[PDB]
């Protein structure tokens, strides 16, 4: 019998992890303050990872990278981009970025020099669009030319699932889901979830897309996008390795990232965020978290869904 | 260092000579006093049970009648003794505690303290008091904690232990032994450090259903007590680090004052094969290997002392302590952190290549209390059998007193277990 | 590297990567907790006694 | 030169003690009677093995020490060992009954009737001294006499030795090896008491050493001794700047200087490469250096990539020259992370030593080319005091074990303030380290 705790009441992910655990026979779920556990289905947030590993003769495995946060805050992302040398200043994959010391000045001084040769930008941390300094946390630069769906010339947004596992193997999940608009392009401009008229619940899955882009485009979803999606996840990813890697430590992490990228209209692929703990379309929530056991729980503790993105 | 032995009543001497003929055979003591063992471990801690080219126990023997104490000299070890330390009146007790307690054993009392003081004054540096007695009876119950009393008195900063058989209807001399173990359990609740309860029904059912002896004496319940209260003395008797003195197991084994009162175990129980560490480790915590005749899976345990003895691999005793703390960790309050310790002595019980001994303070102890409570209440809302105590002296108002005090007991327990 | 000196034993030297109660109280609080002691044997004899004037009663 | 006085307190105290002395000896070449026939200023003198060490007219080189545990059987073991010509009777103090895993028995019942003989044996030590620097002190966390005489002992150190730095060699509570429930109470009460009086203290996670032991030695079920060889060559690498030549860490105040710019956070890591096994290819000083910064080489478990450095000190023995230490250095910082503090530089000193370790004839640990002893002060030690804060408020929360404390003399709210005191300082190393 493997023991785990749960500490996040609110993961619709973790909550079906626990169900498939329990449901194996072989797992046992005990009260959440009980230190004798191989799982920790942690909290989101202090979730006391000095506190594990520490306990004789039980392998502690938790679903959380600790400093992984690096990744999944907007103005700290923004600060490892520009300060990491394999990602740095001029990585072109990420879009124009200042934290709001702040760059203030230095956002001025490339906002003046566009407005002398489109120079909308977007606030976030309550989000602001605008073409002016002065109305206008991260201040990013907005992609004017987004790649709009027909029919409806609507915009959208790409969600990837990631799992990087104990080992840092890292594992990207093969559906992935479009977040769509339903209003034609200048609501329109935020894909966040005529709501459903194209698709059930403002989402596309991957067979679908694939199939407008060989329809209307004459390419693929491997080519056009995804070899651009992998290295992006895989740049990320091994940029903070050395930081937050367990590979030597006294107890060991995997974790399930949620990355949302935008296409342009030229099918270049950009970043937007990454989410540290993210949900799962409806749709895929069995498939993603039976793969999150098989891998990052079972590999482990013994009783493909994923490209294994390798390096 | 020095620990001092009494042995009260039947039950008490019957049990505590068997333990002096164990122990003395451990440690390489014939009985005659002289020591022919082969082992230096044999001796490194001797004199915490015996004064010094002879060993003679620091023990003392008392009685109501001379009868088990004549046994007792005329027994196998029975010349080991020093007969000073014989103290015994002639008129009984009559299975009541009101005659050891007040009448009888009031008259014969300050004689048996006299020589527990002769014994206290030779010591270097006493740390305390075991007592073995029933319950159930007169002299061990009534004198016995009348005696635990006034040790108390003349020495309040020593630990005090016993060993206490716990009465039965399923292995019983008298309808009255309910009543004489509320008393005394009132009694031990106040004034002892360390109890450990030995049910008569567990050492049955274990002599019945396991060992498949078809009718089981009294002589055959005392050997597996004899073996239990070695198996518990062991880290007193010999080298080591974890509880290996009376406060320190006190410290580690009793988080609130009042609930002090263990349920031991022993491995192996079967009716010449190898024993593997798993298999010990298993046995120990079965409630069939428990003496208490409470289920621990009905509780939780606040705190575990193991100790192994014989040889066998360090690393595989702790990984099977830790498996069966980690397997069945909801058996095991959470809230004391790392409440299971583990010792191991190289020396094993006569007879056998290892063996495990176990002393749990478990919440599932109120079931004995419980029982006591039930068996007390069923005679005594009639009154019956009362005239034996107020023919004494007694009042009625004491019997409510320690019905009461033993259900808060009951209540305490109830307490932890639920938090 | 600044600061290295050396001798026959060894050397040492350092390396920058970047710039930026009274007697009286102890002897009182050992008193005070001698005296809580006292008070708690105390009061346990005090008990003793009790039960011996009951039992000289019974 | 400047004396210090090391005392050693309780059982664990007393037996690394114990190991720390016999490999000074050897590491100075004194046998066990005490003679050292390279000295020869026979009699008397100022080298620095003299710090450690008196002299006798007879030429026996005696330590500096004071052993006092409160039963006897520990300190007998010293009086009839291997190194017992070393010391005089009235270096050994032992009493007749212990503490019993009570920090209350320990400070306030049975410390209250014999701490004034264990001052008067100090004393004796200190009137021999010139100009005595100040004591090394060293005990277990979670035993009564270490827990609770040590934070008297040290509140009367204050008193009677006022300029005098003190530094600590602790034993933190490990259940793989630990004798009683109670240790995380005692080690806060005795944290909470001794921490305006101690300058520096190195603590050492039973935990970690054990599992070394295991991993690294291949041992499976390390003892004290195994234990306690390893802990005096850590130990031994910090303080041979006192005891040879240098000018790294020549005095006590120079560890505070050091690696303690704020007194409440005085609690360095150490870390240590390499252990390998007596019965088991030598590693270079890049290898060795970059093995400082992996969590299974620390003496307590922790994370300093999720922390930050406030100083950071390397202790070298053996052949290793500058020139090397720099090149693994720049490495090293081109692929780890280590963040300093805003208010501190960032940077290392470095101390080489050039006697490669001693190591015990027939012990577990091979005798290796270099080793290092880095030590950090790093917010990430933090971990340790929460881990133990979190199992006593466990325990306090249903006031278990506190009656035993209360019986002693102790008043209740001892523990809710020593408890406090552990909150203020788990914030201020997250203040440090945010
Ligand atoms: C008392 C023994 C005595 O009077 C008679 C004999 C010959 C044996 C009694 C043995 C006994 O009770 O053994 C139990 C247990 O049944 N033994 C085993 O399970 C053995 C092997 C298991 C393998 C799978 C153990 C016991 C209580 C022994 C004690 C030790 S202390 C001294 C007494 C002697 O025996
Ligand atoms: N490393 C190491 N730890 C030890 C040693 N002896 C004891 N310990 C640890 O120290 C703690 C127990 O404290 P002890 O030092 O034995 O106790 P004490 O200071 O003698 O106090 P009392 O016996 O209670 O008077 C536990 O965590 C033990 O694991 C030793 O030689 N080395
Ligand atoms: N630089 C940019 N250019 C164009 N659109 C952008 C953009 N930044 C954000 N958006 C749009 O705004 C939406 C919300 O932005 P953001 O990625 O910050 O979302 P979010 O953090 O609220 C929820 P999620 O965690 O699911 O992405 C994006 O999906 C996208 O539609
Ligand atoms: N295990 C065991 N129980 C005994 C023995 N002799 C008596 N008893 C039990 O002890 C109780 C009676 O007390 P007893 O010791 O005979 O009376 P006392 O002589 O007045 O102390 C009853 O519960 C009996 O079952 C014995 O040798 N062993
Ligand atoms: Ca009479
Ligand atoms: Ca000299
Ligand atoms: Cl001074
Ligand atoms: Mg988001
Ligand atoms: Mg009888
Ligand atoms: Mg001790």
């Amino acid at each position: 019998m493997y023991t785990f705790v749960v500490r996040d009441e609110n993961s619709s992910v973790y909550a079906e992890v626990s169900r498939l655990l329990l449901a194996t026979g072989q797992w046992k779920r005990l009260r959440k303050d009980n230190p004798r556990f191989n799982l920790m289905l942690g909290e989101r947030n202090r979730l006391p990872f000095g506190r594990l590993g520490h306990e004789p003769g039980l392998v502690q495995l938790v679903n959380y990278y600790r400093g992984a946060d690096k990744l999944c805050r907007k103005a700290s992302l923004v600060k490892l981009i520009k300060t990491s040398p394999e990602l740095s200043e001029s990585c072109t994959w990420f879009p124009e970025s200042y934290v709001i010391t702040d760059e203030r000045e230095v956002f001025l001084a490339a906002y003046n020099r566009r407005r002398e040769g489109g120079n909308v930008w977007i606030a976030k941390s309550g989000i602001l669009i605008s073409s002016e300094a002065s109305e206008l946390h991260v201040i990013q630069k907005y992609l004017e030319k987004p790649l709009l769906l027909e029919p409806g010339h609507r915009k959208f947004d790409i969600r990837s699932w990631v799992l990087v596992d104990h080992l840092y193997n890292i594992y990207l999940y093969r559906e992935g889901v479009l977040r769509t608009s339903s209003e034609p392009y200048n609501t329109c401009h935020l894909t966040n979830h005529n709501y459903g008229r194209y698709e059930e619940g403002n989402e596309m899955f991957f067979e679908e897309f694939n199939q407008y882009l060989m329809d209307a485009l004459n390419t693929t979803l491997e080519n056009s996008i995804l070899l651009q999606i992998k290295h992006i996840i895989r740049s990320c990813l091994m940029c903070i390795e050395p930081a937050i890697s367990t590979k030597h430590l006294h107890y060991q992490s995997f974790q399930l990232f949620g990355f949302d990228f935008m296409v342009d209209e030229e099918l270049k692929v950009w970043l937007i965020e990454v989410n540290g703990a993210p949900a799962c379309a409806q749709k895929l929530y069995a498939e993603l978290c039976q793969g999150i056991v098989d891998v990052a729980i079972s590999s482990v503790f013994p009783l493909s869904i994923f490209i294994k993105l390798h390096h | 260092r020095e620990i001092v032995h009494i042995q009260a009543g039947q039950c008490g001497n019957q049990i505590g000579a068997k333990f002096w003929e164990v122990i003395s055979d451990e440690h390489g003591i014939d009985p005659t006093g002289s020591y022919h063992g082969d082992s230096d471990l044999q001796l490194e801690r001797i004199n915490v049970y015996y004064n010094e080219n002879k060993y003679v126990p620091r023990a003392i023997l008392v009685d109501l009648e001379p009868g088990t104490m004549d046994s007792v000299r005329s027994g196998p070890f029975g010349q080991i003794f020093r007969p000073d330390n014989f103290v015994f009146g002639q008129s009984g007790a009559g299975n009541n505690w009101a005659k050891g307690h007040y009448t009888e054993g009031a008259e014969l009392v300050d004689s048996v303290l006299d020589v527990v003081r002769k014994e206290s004054e030779s010591c270097d540096c006493l740390q305390g008091f075991q007592l073995t007695h029933s319950l159930g009876g007169g002299t061990g119950s009534g004198m016995g904690t009348l005696l635990i009393s006034k040790i108390r008195e003349e020495y309040p900063d020593r630990i005090m232990n016993t060993f206490s058989v716990m009465p039965s209807p399923k292995v019983s001399d008298t309808v009255v032994e309910p009543y004489n173990a509320t008393l005394s359990v009132h009694q031990l609740v106040e004034n002892t450090d360390e109890t450990y309860c030995i049910d008569n029904e567990a050492l049955y059912d274990i002599c019945f259903r396991t060992l498949k002896l078809t009718t089981p004496t009294y002589g055959d319940l005392n050997h597996l007590v004899s073996a239990t209260m070695s198996g518990v003395t062991t880290c007193l008797r010999f080298p080591g680090q974890l509880n290996a003195d009376l406060r320190k197991l006190a410290v580690n084994m009793v988080p609130f004052p009042r609930l002090h009162f263990f349920m031991p175990g022993f491995a192996p129980l079967t009716s010449y094969r190898a024993l593997t560490v798993p298999e010990l480790t298993q046995q120990m915590f079965d409630s069939k290997n428990m003496m208490a005749a409470c289920d621990p899976r009905h509780g939780r345990y606040l705190t575990v002392a193991a100790i192994f003895r014989g040889r066998m691999s360090m690393k595989e005793v702790d990984e099977q302590m830790l498996n069966v703390q980690n397997k069945n960790s909801s058996y095991f309050v959470e809230w004391i952190p790392n409440n299971v310790k583990t010792a191991v002595c190289d020396i094993p019980p006569r007879g056998l290549k290892m063996s495990a001994t176990f002393i749990g303070n478990s919440t599932a102890i109120q079931e004995l209390f419980k029982r006591i409570s039930e068996q007390f209440t069923a005679m005594f809302r009639r009154k019956a059998f009362l005239h034996w105590y107020t023919g004494e002296g007694m009042d009625e108002m004491e019997f409510t007193e320690a019905e009461s005090n033993m259900n808060d007991l009951v209540s305490e327990y109830q307490q932890y277990q639920d938090a | 590297v600044i600061e290295l000196n050396k001798c026959t034993s060894g050397q040492s030297f350092e390396v920058i990567l970047k710039p930026p109660p009274s007697l009286e109280e102890i002897q009182k609080k050992l008193e005070a907790a001698e005296e809580r002691r006292k008070y708690q044997e105390a009061e346990l004899l005090k008990h003793l006694a009790e039960k011996r004037e009951h039992e000289r009663e019974v | 030169m400047r004396e210090c006085i090391s005392i050693h307190v309780g059982q664990a105290g007393v037996q690394i003690g114990n190991a720390c002395w016999e490999l000074y000896c050897l590491e100075h070449g004194i046998q066990p009677d005490g003679q050292m026939p390279s000295d020869k200023t026979i009699g008397g003198g100022d080298d620095s093995f003299n710090t450690f060490f008196s002299e006798t007219g007879a030429g026996k080189h005696v330590p500096r020490a004071v052993f006092v545990d409160l039963e006897p059987t520990v300190i007998d073991e010293v009086r009839t060992g291997t190194y017992r010509q070393l010391f005089h009777p009235e270096q050994l103090i032992t009493g007749k009954e212990d503490a019993a895993n009570n920090y209350a028995r320990g400070h306030y019942t049975i410390g209250k009737e014999i701490i004034d003989l264990v001052l008067d044996r100090i004393r004796k030590l200190a009137d021999q001294c010139t100009g005595l620097q100040g004591f090394l002190v060293f005990h277990s966390f979670g035993g009564g006499t270490g827990s609770g005489f040590t934070s008297l002992l040290m509140e009367r150190l204050s008193v009677d030795y006022g300029k005098k730095s003190k530094l600590e060699f602790s034993i933190y509570p490990a259940p793989q090896v630990s004798t009683a429930v109670v240790e995380p109470y005692n080690s806060i009460l005795t944290t909470h008491t001794t921490l305006e009086h101690s300058d520096c203290a190195f603590m050492v996670d039973n935990e970690a050493i054990y599992d070394i032991c295991r991993r690294n030695l291949d041992i499976e079920r390390p003892t004290y001794t195994n234990l306690n060889r390893l802990i005096s060559q850590i130990v031994s690498s910090i303080t041979a700047s006192l005891r040879f030549d240098g000018a790294l860490n020549v005095d006590l105040t120079e560890f505070q200087t050091n690696l303690v710019p704020y007194p409440r956070i005085h609690f360095p890591l150490a870390t240590y490469a390499p252990v390998i096994s007596a019965e088991k290819e030598q590693l270079s000083v890049a290898e060795i250096t970059n093995a400082c910064f992996e969590p299974a080489n620390q003496m307590v478990k922790c994370d300093p990539r999720h922390g930050k450095y406030m100083a950071c000190c390397l202790l070298y023995r053996g052949d290793v020259v500058p020139k090397d230490v720099n090149a693994a250095i720049a490495t090293i910082k081109t692929k780890r992370s280590i963040q300093f503090v805003d208010w501190c530089p960032t940077g290392f000193k470095v101390g080489i030593n050039y006697q490669p370790p001693t190591v015990v004839p027939g012990g577990d640990l091979a005798k290796v080319q270099r080793a290092v002893c880095m030590l950090s002060n790093t917010t990430a030690i933090a971990e340790a005091w929460a881990r133990l804060d979190h199992k006593f408020d466990l325990m306090y929360a249903k006031r278990a074990f506190v009656h035993w404390y209360v019986g002693e003399g102790m008043e209740e709210g001892e523990f809710s303030e020593a408890r406090e005191d552990m909150a203020a300082l788990e914030k201020d190393y997250e203040e440090v380290g945010v």
